[PDB]
């Protein structure tokens, strides 16, 4: 009926609005952050995708973990994640953030940022290249496009 | 003579804003008393009619007061036109 | 009337649009989970207040220029500005503009 | 007669003074005084005193109450009595106010000296030691 | 061998002092920076159209 | 290239064109095809009040010409 | 049809502000050898709409301890003042023809700091309170010199009426008569809106953002009216409207340029800048501009 | 004597009474003084404008200026009092007793 059509159209509009402007706050923990800043460099120009450069945590949409998460830093990252508005996503960048990487068997390293916060996209590499991180960000956009909230509320 | 010039030269360096401000203020104080157009401005203010000119009752003893605006006698504004 | 209507319209539009912004994300369900008293900042405000008072005194200048007593008004305006400069200089030399 | 708009303005002014005269939560008292000052400025402006009303609204509200709130932040019937004629091609209020430089030489002198002494007094009082 | 980076002494003649005062009052070096930025706007950007264009790689 | 900034700027220009022009047109439509009469100084207001009374349609803009002098 | 006039003044400014952000990002990007948003829409034209929708559909984080009253009131005051300050301006004809239009704008700009004070004090944080105090002090400091420069410039206009500024500049711009005052006025307007190099500090955040950007555009428009006089022909006001809009756009792009070209001041550095370079020069030039028409017998007519 | 002047005088009397109550917060004392001067300004302006006393248009501005200067002085004093105790409570000034 028209009831499903209207919610489908509104859901498409909301998804397009949310994925056409993603505002990230970046934890520049280590060497992965340097490739982060190369994705904002003129060659790749993250800003041309609607992805703003260095958004504030109070109005950020996606969390990018770029580098090693130590035990001493995990509570701060968890607090920053907890301080985010609800439509929030986490992108794990690099091998250290994905699974501990090259310090996996260390006494002071969290073996993956997903022990602390849920992760939406995992970007492989050490560090992953700027283009690889861009691919991951674009992938997150497609994942946001695939989601459907008004439809679920309608059928529930 | 030399001390004053030295002080002004030292102030023109590392303090130009204060030198310029004091010079401009002193000029603003001094110049109006020497210009010949301040009297012209006063006269221009005098010739601006804000009120109705109330006519005078004639008694036959006012040769300087005109009876009509086109009469030659009375204040003139040709100088203002020339300005 | 026209100014009142314009102010009412501006305030009403701002209020309505703020309320819709504050209530549109509140219909969908979510998780729903000192002393120091710096003294220089007070002097800045006090200096601003005094200079604003002297500006209030200076304000009628555009109409003051048509009085036919131009010498007296020029003298008084210059006097007011000189005393404003003197206040600034006194507060400058007494270390009142430091951080 | 718009139900004597000046009467409502005066009543709201009195209501505001009553409101912060209880002095609750001095920032709320200051905000009540801000509303009362706005109402009084509206009274003066509606009467016809455009320049003096704007002086109220600028000086009083934007400087004095602003400094008051700043320091606090550091811490924890009508229409009958009016005229018939006109004013000319000017406003009598502006002429009378601008007469301060041609007629009120004594007023300018005393006010300027008082303001300079006020600056000096503020410096001496806030010196501390 | 070594170089000095900040071992210059400004001239104290009247022309040099007037030049420095003109710089202070008229903001000449600020205008120079503005001109550099303005010129740098009118040149082609270095952005590539990912994913339709790709960065260079090596075997 | 740099001219790709021109579209958005153009939009701004259009957005900044609308208010002023609109006012003028409204001033032409409410004031009988002429400029809106300004009234400072209380003498122009008297002129407007006299114009309103003479027309007979209670509108200041309607102008009574010489033809009304008999 | 006064309601239609109010709406036709109030809506295009908001649209202009939304598109200004795209221009600011786009202008900056090309100044940095890159592009602005050019994916959402044909040339980023849909970026402001997506931004607005996302910000309006994002959760608001009410501090759960703040005074909801002032927390709501502050954006209301910001938007109300920002939209009200456009009423006095004549482009060529003003929405409201005020006798003391400039003085009214001065009073509104003086009110503008209450939003900052209330936002800081309702934030329920010592550090945000300190930042708000710094911002308020900077704003009052620079509005002092704004007022003095403004009255000095108006001394050649003869009144506080904004329309008379068009008659004053029918032959020559005001920039040529007094450029130093225009320089200090431009810097003071940069410092008033907390714009670089003076930028030291979901829904309500967007509200404050639109208020600030509307204030930026209005400040540039007022500067263009005050110092760059456009010739007005009574039988075709569209030419004046076009010229005024072009000059306002140029001044806004100049703000973006200055943001892109310079580092930022310290707090004490801008305090010293104002209180020890602008105020003495402003007072000296105020004295000069008081005395100048009397020296030259060039006093403006209206009284 | 119309009702508006009576309302303004009632407002002034209310401000004076509130100044005389002294619940706490000497800052409220300064607020009451400023409300009093605001009422004075409003009623003096209304009287002067009404009778067309052109030269009297000087007086309100003067009043405002002077009163605001007084406020500055008062604020300074308050700070020093607070600077001794940390709070602006009235009852802290109990050292001097009759
Ligand atoms: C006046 C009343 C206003 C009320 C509130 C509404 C606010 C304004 C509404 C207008 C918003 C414009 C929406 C247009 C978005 C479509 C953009 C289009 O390009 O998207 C395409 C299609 O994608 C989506 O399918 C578009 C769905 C958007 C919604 C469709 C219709 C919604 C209209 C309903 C509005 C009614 C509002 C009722 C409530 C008041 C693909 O883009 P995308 O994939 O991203 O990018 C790929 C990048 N590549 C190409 C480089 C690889
Ligand atoms: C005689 C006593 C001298 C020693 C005692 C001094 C006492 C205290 C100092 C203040 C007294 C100064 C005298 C000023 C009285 C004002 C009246 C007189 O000056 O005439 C005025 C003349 O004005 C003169 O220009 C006054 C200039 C003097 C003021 C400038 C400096 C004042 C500083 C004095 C002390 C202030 C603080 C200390 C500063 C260092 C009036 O102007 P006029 O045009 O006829 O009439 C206007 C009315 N119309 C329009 C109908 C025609
Ligand atoms: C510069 C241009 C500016 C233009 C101005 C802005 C225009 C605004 C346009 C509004 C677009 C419509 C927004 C609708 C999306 C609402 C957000 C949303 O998706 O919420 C989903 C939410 C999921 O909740 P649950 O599944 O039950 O719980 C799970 C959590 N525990 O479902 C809802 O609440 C649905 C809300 C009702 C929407 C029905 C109508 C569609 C919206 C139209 C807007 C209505 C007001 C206008
Ligand atoms: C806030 C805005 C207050 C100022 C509004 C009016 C400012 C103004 O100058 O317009 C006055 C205008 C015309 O005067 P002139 O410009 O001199 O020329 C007309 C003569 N031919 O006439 C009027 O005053 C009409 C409107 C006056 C009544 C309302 C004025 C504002 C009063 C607001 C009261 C509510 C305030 C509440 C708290 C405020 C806190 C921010
Ligand atoms: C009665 C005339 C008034 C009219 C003109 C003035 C109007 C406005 C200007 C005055 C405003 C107030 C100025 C306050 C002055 C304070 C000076 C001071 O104490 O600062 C000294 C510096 O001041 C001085 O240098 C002393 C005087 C320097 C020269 C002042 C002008 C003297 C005459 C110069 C011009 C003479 C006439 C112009 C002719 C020039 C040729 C065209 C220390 O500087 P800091 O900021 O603390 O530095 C610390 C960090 N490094
Ligand atoms: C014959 C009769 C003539 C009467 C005399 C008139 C002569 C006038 C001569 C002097 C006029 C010059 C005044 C202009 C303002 C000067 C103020 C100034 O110089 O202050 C600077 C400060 O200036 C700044 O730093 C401001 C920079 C802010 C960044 C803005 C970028 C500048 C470029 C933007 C373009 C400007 C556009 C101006 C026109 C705008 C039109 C509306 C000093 O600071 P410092 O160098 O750090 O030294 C202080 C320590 N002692
Ligand atoms: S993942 Fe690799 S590149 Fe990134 S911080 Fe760890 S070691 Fe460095």
């Amino acid at each position: 009926s028209r009831g499903e059509y209207v919610v489908a159209k509104l859901d498409d509009l909301v998804n397009w609005a949310r994925r056409s402007s993603l505002w990230p706050m970046t934890f520049g923990l280590a060497c992965c952050a340097v490739e982060m800043m190369h994705m904002a460099a003129p060659r790749y120009d993250m800003d041309r995708f609607g992805v703003v450069f260095r958004a504030s945590p109070r109005q950020s949409d996606v969390m990018i973990v770029a580098g090693t998460l130590t035990n001493k830093m995990a509570p701060a990252l968890r607090k920053v994640y907890d301080q985010m508005p609800e439509p929030r996503y986490v992108v794990s960048m690099g091998s250290c953030a994905n699974g501990g990487g090259y310090y996996h068997y260390s006494y002071s390293v969290v073996r993956g940022c997903d022990r602390i916060v849920p992760v939406d996209i995992y970007v492989p590499g050490c560090p992953p290249t700027a283009e690889a991180l861009l691919y991951g960000i674009l992938q997150l956009q497609r994942k946001i496009k695939r989601e459907k909230r008004l439809r679920i509320w309608y059928r529930r | 003579a030399g001390r004053i010039a030295s002080f002004l030269k030292n102030a023109w360096a590392k303090e130009p804003v204060l030198v310029a401000s004091f010079a401009i203020g002193g000029l603003a104080i001094i110049l109006p008393s020497l210009s010949p157009y301040t009297n012209y401005a006063i006269r221009i203010n005098r010739a601006t009619p804000y009120n109705y000119p109330v006519p005078l009752r004639d008694d036959g003893n006012m040769p300087d007061v005109p009876s009509h605006p086109q009469d030659p006698q009375g204040p003139s504004l040709e100088w203002l036109k020339n300005l | 009337m026209n100014i009142m209507l314009t102010l009412l319209t501006n305030v009403t539009l701002a209020s309505l649009l703020v309320l819709i912004a504050f209530w549109l994300p509140q219909l969908n369900a979510y998780s729903e989970k000192r002393l120091p008293f710096s003294m220089k900042f007070f002097l800045v405000a006090i200096t601003f207040l005094l200079f604003d008072l002297e500006i209030a005194l200076l304000l009628p200048l555009p109409w003051a220029s048509q009085t036919n007593n131009l010498k007296t008004m020029l003298t008084m305006a210059l006097f007011l500005l000189i005393l404003l400069a003197a206040s600034l200089a006194y507060e400058w030399t007494q270390k009142g503009l430091e951080w | 007669m718009t139900m004597y708009i000046a009467f409502i303005l005066s009543t709201i002014f009195v209501i505001g003074f009553v409101g912060f005269s209880s002095k609750p939560s001095p920032i709320y008292g200051g905000l009540g005084l801000i509303v009362s000052g706005g109402v009084g400025c509206g009274i003066v402006l509606n009467f016809g005193g455009s320049f003096l009303g704007l002086m109220v609204f600028l000086i009083y509200l934007g400087g004095m109450l602003v400094v008051f709130g700043y320091t606090t932040a550091m811490a924890t019937g009508d229409w009958v009595i009016y005229d018939t004629g006109d004013s000319g091609f000017f406003s009598e209020e502006a002429m009378g106010i601008a007469a301060l430089y041609s007629y009120g030489t004594w007023l300018v002198i005393v006010t300027g000296w008082s303001l300079l002494i006020g600056v000096v007094v503020i410096m001496e009082i806030t010196r501390g030691n | 061998t070594y170089k000095f980076v900040n071992m210059r002494e400004p001239s104290m003649d009247m022309k040099s002092v007037t030049d420095r005062a003109a710089q202070t009052l008229l903001w000449t070096e600020l205008v120079r920076g503005l001109g550099m930025t303005l010129s740098y706007l009118f040149r082609e950007p270095a952005t590539i159209n990912y994913p339709f264009e790709k960065g260079p790689l090596s075997p | 290239m740099w001219f790709e900034i021109l579209p958005g700027i153009a939009v701004m220009a259009a957005c900044l064109f609308i208010p002023g022009m609109a006012t003028a047109h409204i001033h032409k439509f409410t004031n009988g095809g002429k400029e809106k009469r300004v009234a400072h100084f209380s003498y122009q207001w008297n002129l407007m009040e006299r114009d309103r009374r003479i027309s007979g349609v209670n509108r200041y803009h309607v102008t009574k010409g010489l033809e009304n002098i008999d | 049809m006064f309601m239609i006039n109010i709406l036709s003044l109030i809506i295009p400014i908001l649209l202009a502000v939304a598109f200004l952000t795209l221009v600011e990002r786009k202008v900056l990007g090309y100044m940095q050898l890159r592009k602005g948003p050019n994916v959402v829409g044909p040339y980023g034209l849909l970026q402001p709409i997506a931004d607005a929708l996302k910000l309006f559909t994002k959760e608001p984080l009410r501090p759960a301890t703040s005074s909801i009253s002032m927390f709501i009131i502050a954006p209301i005051l910001a938007l109300s003042l920002a939209l009200t300050m456009w009423v006095p301006l004549p482009m060529p004809y003003p929405l409201i023809n005020m006798n003391l239009g400039v003085l009214f704008m001065l009073a509104m700009s003086s009110l503008a700091v209450y939003s900052i004070l209330w936002s800081g004090w309702a934030s329920n944080s010592k550090y945000a309170l300190i930042g708000a105090l710094r911002a308020v002090a900077q704003t009052i400091s620079y509005e002092v010199t704004l007022a003095i420069i403004l009255l000095s410039v108006l001394l050649m206009n003869g009144s506080y009426t904004l329309s008379t500024l068009i008659t004053t500049q029918e032959h020559i711009w005001m920039i040529f008569t007094s450029w130093p005052l225009a320089m200090m006025w431009f810097i003071s307007t940069l410092a008033e809106t907390n714009r670089a190099p003076f930028d030291l500090t979901a829904g309500p955040f967007a509200m404050f953002f639109m208020a600030e950007y509307a204030n930026i555009i209005m400040m540039n428009a007022f500067t263009a009216i005050l110092f760059l006089g456009a010739s007005h022909d009574p039988h075709t006001p569209e030419l004046y409207t076009i010229n005024f809009v072009l000059k306002t756009l140029a001044l806004t792009i100049t703000f973006l340029w200055i943001r892109a070209s310079y580092p930022r001041f310290r707090y004490d550095q801008l305090m010293h800048l104002l209180w020890k370079s602008f105020l003495p020069l402003t007072l000296a030039l105020c004295m000069w501009h008081i005395s100048l028409p009397i020296m030259t017998a060039s006093i403006p007519p209206q009284s | 004597m119309p009702l508006v002047y009576m309302n303004i005088i009632m407002a002034f009397a209310i401000a004076l009474a509130g100044l005389l109550m002294y619940r706490s917060h000497l800052m409220s004392s300064l607020l009451c003084l400023e409300g009093m001067m605001l009422s004075l300004f409003i009623m003096s302006t209304l009287i002067i404008l009404n009778t067309h006393f052109t030269l009297a248009n000087m007086m309100p501005i003067i009043l405002l200026v002077f009163a605001a200067c007084e406020a500055a002085l008062g604020l300074s004093l308050l700070v020093m009092v607070s600077n001794t105790y940390g709070t602006d409570y009235v009852q802290n000034l109990n050292l001097l007793q009759c």
